[PDB]
């Protein structure tokens, strides 16, 4: 009995949940179209030339 | 037979109870 009923011991347990997320975007393009005489040029991005 | 063993969770104390041969045992363990 005297082993079975002692003091155990008390505790505070401190947990940290930590998390952080980055982005970053960074679009550019150029869409044009030329005539001269008899041609038709086109250039993009989704179709080329 | 074989001894006895009693485990108190709240303590974390081991009882080990039989004759005194198969005390020895459990006490080298």
């Amino acid at each position: 009995v005297p082993q079975l009923d002692q003091v155990v011991p008390q505790i505070n347990v401190q947990v940290r949940i930590q998390e952080v997320n980055e982005r970053a975007l960074q679009s550019l393009g150029l869409n044009w179209r030329a005539t001269f005489g008899g041609f038709n040029v086109a250039v993009s991005g989704g179709t080329g030339l | 037979q074989q001894a006895t063993l009693i485990a108190d969770k709240r303590t974390n104390s081991l009882i080990v109870r039989g004759t005194p041969e198969q005390v020895a045992q459990v006490a080298e363990l």
